[PDB]
DNA sequence: TTATTAATTCCATATGGAGACTTGGTTCCGACAATATTCAG
DNA sequence: CTGAATATTGTCGGAACCAAGTCTCCATATGGAATTAATAA
């Protein structure tokens, strides 16, 4: 009913394309992924190197 | 992108505390030599020149200069003052003109990445003026040395002090007085000064020799058809100038089959009566066409992932496909195999300006990759017994295929003028015997082959200069 | 009678768009120096 | 009567630019490709 803590963040490509290839394309997650261990991007690089307080 | 990290302090650098990403990307910590603008060049203030209002002078914009530092000045007189060049005269009278002092290296301020650096060599003549958008930077270490040290090398740093500022990329002299030119570059380059100038001069002399005999890719197609059909070159561009075409009601219906009475149609009919006065070879194209397709033009992403797609830029005046795709799609049509070019096809261009419409090309390149042609093409499958497809493409790219498609093609938006199958099938082209053909072709083929052969030599010596400069400045 | 074209609906092509995108460098307002004058008690 | 006024001229800075050049991707009828009920026969 949920994700798995072993991978947590989706840094394994896996079957992300299968969430847009068909049928499951209607149940895709159009939400911004928030990472805390690897970046590969800018948004989750900001959320680690900035110390807002 | 980048995960560049810097430290407040840094933005202290330069008297404008600027902290845009590019500048701070160029700063970096330094341990090597520094120099400044002092022991090198020196900015020169602008001045108003004393123009003589009796002789034709010269002038040079930023677009009149090229990435190779080859100025192409225009010749104004002050006795013409035509409203076409009135803008130039007005900006000259404003005070946007100066004259280089025979030894400076003018640098363009707006968009300095397009190598608009030009050299006013010492021993020369025919003085040419320039726009204040150019920066007189007259050096003290020999013009050639600084010019070659700025063109190829010292370009990642002149381009990293530009002002984006909600518009134009622009270079400022004050910022130009702050670059950190390394000494090893100038030290090594002046160390080899006695021979570097010599061999670079030899290379550019060879380049000048190649350019002296370089001819355009369209005039070759324009002359052979003009030199083979015995038509004078100075009347069809003089008959096309007068615009008072008068027609009657009866002439509207003749060979019309759609009752079209636009002005351009009537002028096309007038020009056809001139291009075929002495030529007796004209046959309707409709009876030599066996099919006609369009293509497939989905949404396309530049430099993306998917099947490549051609554009209108890939059709040249020589009937050879450029087959250099840029756009790439990822859509399907369940019949994609019907539009995958393949060698031997003839592709006329449907949709372009009033002068670049109708340009045909033959796919002479062998490509194992499937490439789609857009809706903006028309594939013609003609009988390969009477027309000789390459000759048809050359004719379409000739003045025969220009003075017709410039005046027959339709549309209310004359910026995307488009042809249709009707104009293709109702086209009275001159078709000489197969003996006469393969002679115009072949001659044109060899002439354009020679022109292309001297098109990589130029961009072989122009690259030899750069690689020699890079090697000498790195040794 | 077994045809029948001349009537239909159903998709792949073809024509057209009060166009739309892209590389590159031009006009021109608007502060602003340098005037640009001082009057003024 | 010394003054640094204001008051303009004329000229650097700068533009949610945008004039030049030229490539497009997509609605929409069509027309033909499927029927049909016709059509003789």
């Amino acid at each position: 009913n949920k994700l798995k803590e072993e991978y947590s963040e989706r840094d394994d490509e896996e079957l992300i394309n299968h969430f847009k290839h068909g049928v499951l394309y209607q149940y895709r997650s159009e939400d911004i992924l928030l990472r805390n261990k690897t970046v590969h991007k800018i948004l989750d690089e900001i959320r680690q190197g900035v110390i807002w307080d | 992108g980048l995960i560049q990290r810097r430290n407040f302090s840094t933005f202290a650098s330069e008297p404008s505390v600027r902290f845009d990403f590019n500048y701070m990307k160029s700063v970096t910590p330094t341990t090597e030599e520094y120099y400044t603008y002092k022991s090198l060049f020196e900015v020169v203030p602008s001045t108003v020149p004393t123009l003589d209002e009796s002789e034709p002078f010269k002038y040079a914009e930023i677009g009149h200069v090229s990435k190779n530092g080859e100025v192409f000045p225009v010749t104004l007189s002050f006795e013409d003052r035509d409203e076409l060049n009135e803008d130039l005269f007005k900006k000259i009278e404003k005070g946007d003109i100066f004259l280089p002092e025979r030894g400076n290296i003018l640098i363009s301020a707006i968009r300095p990445y397009l190598n608009k650096i030009v050299l006013i060599k010492e021993d020369d003549k025919t003085d040419i003026y320039f726009t204040k958008a150019f920066i007189q930077i007259k050096p003290l270490i020999n013009s050639r040395i600084l010019y070659y040290a700025l063109r190829t090398i010292f370009s990642e740093k002149i381009n990293a002090v530009s002002r984006q500022g909600k518009g134009y990329p622009t270079l400022k002299e004050d910022d130009l007085k702050t670059i950190q030119f390394s000494k090893k570059v100038i030290d090594n380059l002046l160390a080899k000064e006695e021979e570097l100038i010599s061999n670079i001069d030899a290379l550019e002399k060879d380049i000048k020799e190649l350019k002296s005999i370089q001819r355009s890719k369209k005039e070759i197609v324009d002359e052979v058809f003009s030199s083979h059909f015995n038509i004078n070159m100075v009347e069809l561009m003089a008959l096309d100038s007068q615009r008072r075409v008068d027609v009657g009601l009866s002439s509207i219906s003749s060979l019309n089959s759609t009752i079209r009475y636009s002005y351009r149609w009537n002028k096309m009919k007038l020009i056809q009566k001139y291009l075929y006065r002495d030529i007796d070879c004209i046959e309707p194209l409709g009876k030599y066409i066996l099919s006609s397709n369009n293509g497939w033009s989905p949404e396309s992403v530049v430099g993306g992932e998917g099947i490549p797609i051609l554009g209108q830029e890939h059709l040249e005046f020589d009937g050879v496909l450029n087959v250099s795709p840029t756009k790439a799609t990822t859509k399907t049509k369940n019949n994609m195999e019907n539009f995958f070019i393949q060698e031997g096809d003839l592709f006329i261009s449907r949709g372009n300006t009033v002068d670049l419409v109708g340009l045909a090309c033959v796919v002479e390149t062998e490509v194992t990759e499937d490439i789609i042609y857009p809706d903006l093409y028309i594939r013609l499958k003609i009988d390969e017994k009477v027309i000789h497809k390459k000759y048809l493409a050359l004719l379409f790219n000739s003045f025969f295929g220009r003075l017709y498609f410039k005046y027959v093609s339709k549309g209310k938006n004359q910026t995307m003028v488009k042809i249709s199958s009707n104009e293709l099938l109702n086209y009275y082209l001159p078709i000489p015997p197969m003996e006469e053909q393969l002679e115009i072709v072949g001659k044109i083929e060899e002439q354009i082959g020679a022109q292309n052969e001297i098109e990589k030599q130029i961009e072989e010596k122009r690259n030899q200069i750069r690689v020699i400069i890079e090697e000498t400045a790195r040794s």
